[PDB]
RNA sequence: AGCUAGUUGGUGGGGUAAUGGCCCACCAAGGCGACGACGGGUAGCCGGUCUGAGAGGAUGGCCGGCCACAGGGGCACUGAGACACGGGCCCCACUCCUACGGGAGGCAGCAGUUAGGAAUCUUCCGCAAUGGGCGCAAGCCUGACGGAGCGACGCCGCUUGGAGGAAGAAGCCCUUCGGGGUGUAAACUCCUGAACCCGGGACGAAACCCCCGACGAGGGGACUGACGGUACCGGGGUAAUAGCGCCGGCCAACUCCGUGCCAGCAGCCGCGGUAAUACGGAGGGCGCGAGCGUUACCCGGAUUCACUGGGCGUAAAGGGCGUGUAGGCGGCCUGGGGCGUCCCAUGUGAAAGACCACGGCUCAACCGUGGGGGAGCGUGGGAUACGCUCAGGCUAGACG
């Protein structure tokens, strides 16, 4: 099957593209305690149909760019910006820890 | 290869008869009946309480001495036994017994285990009608050990058979004295053997 | 093998280094840091500069002597 | 924060047994009740009633004890000699049916939360289902 | 051209083969597609060759090509035999 | 350390600090001597414990210890180090294995021979 | 600790077998980052191998898979497939010849040389096998492979005899002077015959090929062995290599003399400074044995990085305290979804290995056949306690 992922649209800032953010709650091989790691996926958005904070289902496609390999297959729930919010705050935080 | 040397010394050391002579060791000469102390310059000297390790080691030596095997071979056998299902201790001993030379000694074709080995290695021994000259050679159950036809007429073997004529083999074995055959019928056990060893100790030793 | 080789020459105690080591100037010449003998140490035999002491010296390195006898 | 319920309950039980309190008391829960049932049937307790302590649903847990024993250390031989949460929050523990713990080589038990319910290790093996391994008791 | 052929195994002076279907461009001992038979030339065993016939037939059908020795072996254990 | 802590940081895998830098993790290095000198041992041993500064095929310049009584070891002696810090002499981490190149068998040792490179004596 | 400007996304095009910033033109200004980007160091990666009870830790030699690279760096061309180890162009570095303009090279193919190194093989035979390429076939190649050589480099098997034989020869050693020890060990008698010699002699090789049969099935024929005159078999037939470590404790095994904190030993502790069971020898003993040791490395022991399985008053260890962001974590009841979780089914988990069983080498190592197991991941269905999530309610926590 084509790999199906579930994630929240953390960004729309490129034409016909969404930065989707997929959580993946996997148990940690050595210790066991189930980690909640997350990855950004850049996803082809044919229309700019999908706005920020949309939780979408994403499918691997032929390439349509260096680090953009996914059709947005379908929407699940929309508008849950809370989920975009945490991510955004994390991103912001970095600005601190430097020199 | 062999131990290849002074034997009743070994008997003296392990503090117990080990019968690596077969005839003399039976007689009033095993240097246990006449004398019985660990050899060399510190013989009659006080025997201080040995370590736990020490005892185990001595037991292993005893066992090894009895079956006349290069330590490596012994170790391999032990390992095999351990790998094998069934009680390692007993199974190990069974495996040891299974040795062709040892079987021959036990069947009686030769009086001494060394002698048996020698007999095997010259080609006087024949499993299942074939020259099986390998002292190592573990025999499976249901296998007929026989003196080779060309070795039946030879005097030593005849003498041994005569000695063994009437007097019993092992419970695990069968011997036909006339045709010089002898079937390794079942596989042996622990109670089936008179051994001065406590194979548990051997196991422990190997475990370390 | 244990080689009999050493030179049993005497010397003036020049200077006390640590441990019980001394730069002692011999009968013949060169000053070598010479450490005190074990025997001497055992019998507590002190040395100070301004002494004349027996100093056994090696063939391998005639630079490290050994102060043998109690002065 | 009271930050585990199940573990706390287990710990409460343990503490009450350590000083031979006839009956402990632990705030009620479905899961806790289930656990107690499993314990009860296995026999680590006399059983539980469910009282209302000061307004709130609470389970008395009637702790079983071995007989008053002769000699120095007159201390009634505990039946729950030791009790241990295994899947705690943080490190949660899920074991396949093959991986299900044989606690004390059979003697005491391991409580397993399964899709089939809370049930002893034995039960889990019988039904052939693993689950989240709650705790062991012996 | 996926061949049916004899992958050498065993040891020194202990030659053994597997009647094995592989792409021609391989280490003769290399990762083959299917082990469809085995064969001992030294004929030590009573079962000195055993080829699975159906699988071999299938391989032949897709156009696997048996190497001369392999072909011979197949013939011996009736794969080309038409009744 | 809480399991979350472990996940974050893990365990610092204990790196085995190498006791001998003869290099390559090689069993022996043959170096050429510079100075066969003699050294005073540490606090509780007193001798004139022999030694040789050795300059190596591994570029390092280390003082190996000479075992056995005597030595045809000189100055420009091509010699094989063995590795194995000797307790007494401070900062001497090696040996000279005897019975190779310039170093020769400790003469007329009858007992522990293979360790001193002394060829079996021809018994009459 | 920030990195990035073909960098990120778009449109358009080029290029490609094909997607694509792969590349370009033009916009838009992103994209990644402490869930550790970039930088540095290091390194082929894996099936496996070792080790470990296991979890794990190391490691990736050999055999199998994949990559990369064929002096260093570009680059294409040809082709089904390469940017091409024994094809091409170019630059560079090196060696090689040059009539000085110029060309010739490429062993990380086998073998060998030399260097470096502690250290690593024969300028071997063969196409008989199996595989490759070509060709109708014959056949030709084939340093793939098959074998032989050398190396105790490992593993396994075997030999250096066996039976008897003193109340104990000699020699050597201790002694308390009687004796003890070495030791049935030897000597010696009988036996058996590794070696060695003679006779025989493989299996591995039946196809390809030819004829009959249709050049099909199928049947018959004929040829062919590097190893190798080897293995092995039959006869013949002599008693026919033992060594190395250790002997204070850990650790199996002690006495004497030499020696005097010296010469030495040492893995740690530590022996030696005139009775050394620790040094050197001697006897004796213990361990292993065609080996035995040392070195180096790995794991183990080390629950000494502790997930299993440690700790933090005083031993190393609680931040000087707040307040907080990220994260981690989370009370009680009901309902759904079922992501985690569990189960079942099947797909995958190559081969070899490792596990088991049998089989073949006179045994074994080694190998073959057959079985099973398998962490993981895929898909279909299911389960709902837990965790998750969404919805609703509750008051024990929290705040008011
Ligand atoms: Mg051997
Ligand atoms: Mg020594
Ligand atoms: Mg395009
Ligand atoms: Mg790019
Ligand atoms: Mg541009
Ligand atoms: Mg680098
Ligand atoms: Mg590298
Ligand atoms: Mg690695
Ligand atoms: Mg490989
Ligand atoms: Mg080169
Ligand atoms: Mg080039
Ligand atoms: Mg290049
Ligand atoms: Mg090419
Ligand atoms: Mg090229
Ligand atoms: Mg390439
Ligand atoms: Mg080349
Ligand atoms: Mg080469
Ligand atoms: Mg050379
Ligand atoms: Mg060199
Ligand atoms: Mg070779
Ligand atoms: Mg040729
Ligand atoms: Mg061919
Ligand atoms: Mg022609
Ligand atoms: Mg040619
Ligand atoms: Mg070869
Ligand atoms: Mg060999
Ligand atoms: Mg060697
Ligand atoms: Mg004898
Ligand atoms: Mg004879
Ligand atoms: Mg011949
Ligand atoms: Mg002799
Ligand atoms: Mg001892
Ligand atoms: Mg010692
Ligand atoms: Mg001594
Ligand atoms: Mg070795
Ligand atoms: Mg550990
Ligand atoms: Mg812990
Ligand atoms: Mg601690
Ligand atoms: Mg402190
Ligand atoms: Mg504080
Ligand atoms: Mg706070
Ligand atoms: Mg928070
Ligand atoms: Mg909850
Ligand atoms: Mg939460
Ligand atoms: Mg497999
Ligand atoms: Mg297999
Ligand atoms: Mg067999
Ligand atoms: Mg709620
Ligand atoms: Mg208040």
């Amino acid at each position: 099957p084509k790999k199906v992922l579930t994630g929240v649209v953390v960004s729309d800032k490129m034409q016909k593209t969404v930065t989707v953010l997929v959580e993946r709650q996997f148990p940690h091989p050595l210790y066991g305690k189930v980690i909640k790691r997350s990855k950004k996926y850049l996803a082809h958005d044919p229309e700019e149909k999908y706005k920020l904070g949309d939780v979408v289902e994403i499918i691997e496609s032929r390439p349509i760019s260096k680090r953009k390999r996914f059709r947005v297959l379908r929407l699940v729930e929309s508008g849950r910006m809370d989920l975009v919010e945490k991510y955004l705050i994390r991103r912001q935080n970095y600005e601190s820890l430097s020199k | 290869g062999r131990y290849i040397g002074p034997v009743c010394r070994l008997c003296r050391r392990e503090g117990v008869k080990l019968y690596l002579k077969g005839e003399r060791c039976y007689s009033p000469k095993c240097a246990m009946e006449r004398r019985p102390y660990p050899p060399g310059q510190h013989g009659q000297k006080r025997a201080r309480r040995p370590s736990d390790y020490a005892v185990r080691l001595r037991e292993k030596q005893k066992l090894r001495r009895i079956y006349g095997i290069s330590e490596r071979q012994f170790r391999n056998l032990f390992e095999e036994a351990s790998k094998k299902k069934g009680v390692t201790g007993s199974v190990f001993l069974g495996l040891l017994e299974s040795r062709l030379d040892n079987v021959v000694y036990r069947l009686g074709f030769a009086v001494s285990r060394r002698q048996a080995r020698q007999l095997v290695r010259h080609g006087h021994i024949t499993v299942n009608g074939r020259r099986v000259d390998l002292p190592s050679y573990r025999v499976r159950p249901g296998d007929e050990i026989a003196v080779a036809e060309k070795s039946r007429n030879l005097e030593l073997i005849r003498q041994n058979l005569e000695a063994m004529k009437g007097r019993k083999v092992g419970p695990w074995l069968s011997l036909d004295v006339e045709g010089m055959k002898g079937k390794f019928l079942r596989l042996p056990d622990r109670e089936d053997l008179a051994l001065p060893v406590n194979e548990q100790l051997v196991i422990e030793f190997y475990s370390r | 093998a244990k080689e009999k080789d050493t030179i049993r020459t005497e010397g003036v105690v020049t200077e006390a280094l640590p441990n019980a080591t001394f730069r002692v100037k011999l009968d013949s010449g060169p000053e070598i840091l010479a450490y005190i003998s074990g025997k001497m140490r055992m019998h507590y035999i002190r040395i100070l500069p301004g002494d004349r002491v027996v100093v056994e010296i090696t063939p391998y390195d005639p630079t490290r002597g050994r102060i043998v006898y109690r002065k | 924060m009271l930050t585990d319920p199940i573990a706390d309950m287990l710990t409460r039980i343990r503490n009450a047994t350590r000083v031979y309190k006839e009956s402990t008391d632990v705030p009620a829960s479905r899961f806790k009740e289930e656990i107690l049932r499993i314990l009860a049937r296995e026999g680590f307790i006399k059983g539980y009633e469910r009282v209302d302590v000061d307004g709130k649903p609470y389970l008395r847990v009637y702790l079983k004890y071995g007989p008053r024993r002769q000699g120095p250390d007159p201390r009634p031989e505990q039946v729950i000699h030791h009790i241990r949460r295994i899947s705690k929050p943080g490190r949660r523990v899920y074991v396949g049916v093959k991986e299900i713990p044989r606690v004390r080589r059979g003697l005491g038990i391991a409580i397993l939360s399964t899709s089939k319910g809370v049930l002893t290790d034995r039960e889990a093996r019988k039904l052939g289902v693993g689950g989240e391994l709650i705790c062991e008791v012996w | 051209m996926v061949k049916i052929r004899l992958a050498r195994f065993g040891s020194k002076h202990n030659p053994h083969y597997r009647i094995v279907v592989t792409d021609a461009r391989r280490k003769r001992d290399g990762k083959y597609i299917e082990k469809i038979g085995y064969y001992d030339p030294r004929k030590t065993t009573p079962d000195w060759l055993k080829v699975d016939v159906e699988r071999a037939r299938y391989w032949l059908s897709v156009g696997a090509q048996p190497t001369d020795t392999a072909r011979r072996l197949l013939r011996q254990a009736g794969v080309f035999r038409q009744e | 350390p809480t399991i979350n802590q472990l996940v974050r940081k893990g365990r610092e895998k204990v790196r085995k600090k190498s006791k001998v830098p003869a290099l390559k993790g090689a069993p022996f290095r043959r170096g050429v001597c510079t100075v066969v000198r003699t050294v005073t041992p540490k606090k509780p041993n007193s001798a004139l414990r022999k030694v040789a500064k050795v300059r190596l095929t591994s570029g390092y310049e280390v003082t190996a210890y000479i075992p056995g009584e005597g030595h045809n070891l000189q100055e420009h002696s091509v010699v094989l180090i063995r590795g194995g810090r000797v307790k007494d002499l401070p900062g001497v981490r090696y040996h000279i294995v005897r019975g190779v190149y310039d170093a020769a068998g400790v003469k007329d040792r009858k007992k522990s021979r293979s360790k001193y490179g002394t060829k079996k004596p021809k018994e009459a």
